[PDB]
RNA sequence: AAAAUGUUUU
RNA sequence: GAGAAUGGAAUUCCUGGUGGAGCGGUGGAAUGCGCAGAUAUCAGGAGGAACACCAGUGGCGAAGGCGGUUCUCUGGGCCUUUCCUGACGCUGAGGAGCGAAAGCGUGGGGAGCGAACAGGCUUAGAUACCCUGGUAGUCCACGCUGUAAACGGUGGGUACUAGGUGUGGGGUCCAUUCCACGGGUUCCGUGCCGUAGCUAACGCUUUAAGUACCCCGCCUGGGGAGUACGGCCGCAAGGCUA
């Protein structure tokens, strides 16, 4: 529809799945994907291959929306971060300053209780 | 206790001009410190550690007064009469 | 160990003086550990307090983030 | 009569003259009661390491003043109640 | 310590506290 | 990943 | 240690933009949330709580304990050659105070967390573990309670009895400086190794669990039982004595 050219990427990879959001540098999201959106569901949507699929799908849809090289910010203690980075590279668009936008409390709020598995 | 009234107390309770550590001087200094800390505690009733310091000062002054009274009872009476009459 | 990290001297700390505080702040924006900064305990404490004051007073970033 | 160092971050929209007027009036309220003012340094306009009240820059002032604790507290409350100063800090270097 | 001693005392205390909880009302009606 | 128990011989 | 102001990140909620099918969660799931636009993403705002890095092999406190910054108020410790007093010391039954957390009372606050609780899973059952929710509480003010594996499971004081080696604090000395790097030395901490010695052994060993002296608390087989009766304390829970 509209050519945004520059854009940027947000790669939120948690212990449960991976979410990729291609957005206008104004912050408005242009396209998005996740392991749940591209097929996988449940435990098997935490795999790096699921992040691969979701990242390439989001990149492709941003491409037919007309979006060139990306500045990427990654966040979360997931496993699909790098793999999604490669996926964006493979679909093909220049990747810039991989960030570390993941948050970190200064103690702050109390974390939930330790699991007793 | 900016050392000004401390030196004043030392000189006006000293037994002789060079005296700076006799029980009379010590009791006078301790009493002034107890008064100041009592005012501080009245402002901050929750300062338990400072209150313990105050109790330590009270006990130290009590032992010094006990020594003074054991040696010279009339001197003890004069000292406490100057210093709050021991109420 | 830590003796090979020679003890470093700084003189006055002076939280206003950003040069030393930059020398002791990490590339990410954090305060460097003692075993890597090579400071005495007292100098390290003064440097940490000065870094915190400069952070609160806008002379230093709380975190430099992207390099 | 202790000595203090107040660092003041003034809104960047100030362009001279009125910054000096504010400094003069605050130094006046310091000096009304035996409070000597050792030094006033205006660093000028500097970029803030992070945004303060939506402002990317600020005017930096350093006031070295010898005065009483009550006077310095009253100066601090004036600077707080003022709406034209972004931030204030009152250091008391124990040695100098 | 073999922890067995602490476990024995633990069970005795817990049983007595359960007795107090179940007989709380009667004690305050007539007794301690 | 959870996954209990083991009367009385002489 | 107490008081007051105040800083930034993060969580949650709110408002708006963007965008669209899931999100979340687990061993695997589901409950749950979501086209009434969630998750995500950006901007703005509100609010409560805790203070990354510094930060441990460390510091302080009688103990319990103590970590954003600044100011105000305040306690104790350490060192020093001179100075002062001249045994004023030590310990301390009863007594008094302080005393984590949970708990209680009145009022406030409430983001996150989270007993109870509800639901989903697992299971022979699951009044559990795990998951989604979630109230007291956690927070503040003023009281109350007075108990902990409140432990170094080691009462306080003092003198003496190989060393070796880290580290925290104050001096002082030296050479080059006329800083400091360095070495020494001294006083006070705080660890590790280790001799004599001690111990049933494990281990302790100048920070004693060694050799001694002073004072206090306490023990006398395991259960019954720190329970009953009585008394005291408390609003209650209960605590103390036993
Ligand atoms: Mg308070
Ligand atoms: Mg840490
Ligand atoms: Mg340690
Ligand atoms: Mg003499
Ligand atoms: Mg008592
Ligand atoms: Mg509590
Ligand atoms: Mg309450
Ligand atoms: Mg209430
Ligand atoms: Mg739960
Ligand atoms: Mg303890
Ligand atoms: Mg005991
Ligand atoms: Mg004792
Ligand atoms: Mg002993
Ligand atoms: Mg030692
Ligand atoms: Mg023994
Ligand atoms: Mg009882």
């Amino acid at each position: 529809k509209k050519n945004v050219v520059a854009g940027q990427a947000h790669i939120k990879s948690t212990f449960n799945n991976t979410i990729i959001a291609i957005t206008d540098p104004s912050g408005a999201v242009i396209s998005w994907a996740s392991a749940g959106t591209v097929g996988f569901k449940g435990s098997r949507k935490s795999t790096p291959f699921a992040a691969q699929m979701a990242a390439e799908a989001a990149g492709r849809r941003a491409m037919e929306h007309g979006m060139k090289r990306v500045d990427v910010f990654v966040k979360g203690p997931g496993s699909g971060r790098e793999t999604a980075i490669r996926s964006l590279g493979a679909v093909g668009l220049e990747i810039g300053p991989i960030s570390d936008v993941t948050p970190v409390p200064h103690n702050g709020c109390r974390p939930p209780k330790r699991r007793r598995v | 206790m900016d050392a000004a009234e401390k030196k004043k107390i030392i000189e006006e309770y000293a037994t002789h001009p060079g005296d700076t550590g006799s029980p009379d001087v010590q009791v006078a200094i301790l009493t002034k410190r107890i008064a100041e800390l009592t005012e501080h505690l009245k402002v901050h009733k929750g300062d338990h550690h400072s209150r313990r310091g105050l109790m330590l000062m009270v006990g130290q002054r009590r032992r010094l007064l006990n020594y003074i009274a054991k040696n010279d009872i009339e001197h003890y009476r004069e000292l406490i009469a100057r210093l709050g009459l021991r109420r | 160990k830590v003796v090979p990290i020679k003890t470093v001297h700084i003189g006055a700390v002076d939280y206003k003086d950003t040069a030393l505080l930059r020398k002791f702040i990490s590339e990410r924006g954090k305060i460097r550990a003692r075993r890597v900064t090579g400071l005495s305990v007292q100098d390290q404490r003064k440097v940490a307090i000065a870094i915190k004051n400069a952070r609160e007073l806008a002379l230093l970033p709380y975190a430099s983030t992207a390099r | 009569m202790r000595k203090y160092e107040v660092m003041i971050i003034i809104d960047p929209t100030v362009e001279e003259r009125q910054v000096d007027s504010l400094m003069e009036k605050y130094l006046k309220v310091i000096t009304d009661e035996k409070g000597t003012v050792d030094n006033v340094d205006v660093w000028g306009k500097r970029r803030l390491a992070y945004d303060i009240q939506k402002k990317s820059e600020g005017i930096y002032v350093v006031v070295n003043a010898t005065c009483e604790p009550a006077t310095i507290q009253e100066l601090d409350r004036l600077l707080a109640i003022d709406e034209k100063i972004m931030r204030t800090k009152v250091m008391r270097p124990e040695i100098h | 310590g073999s922890v067995i001693k602490k476990r024995r005392k633990r069970m005795a205390k817990k049983k007595h506290r359960k007795l107090l909880k179940r007989t709380r009302i009667q004690r305050r009606r007539a007794g301690k």
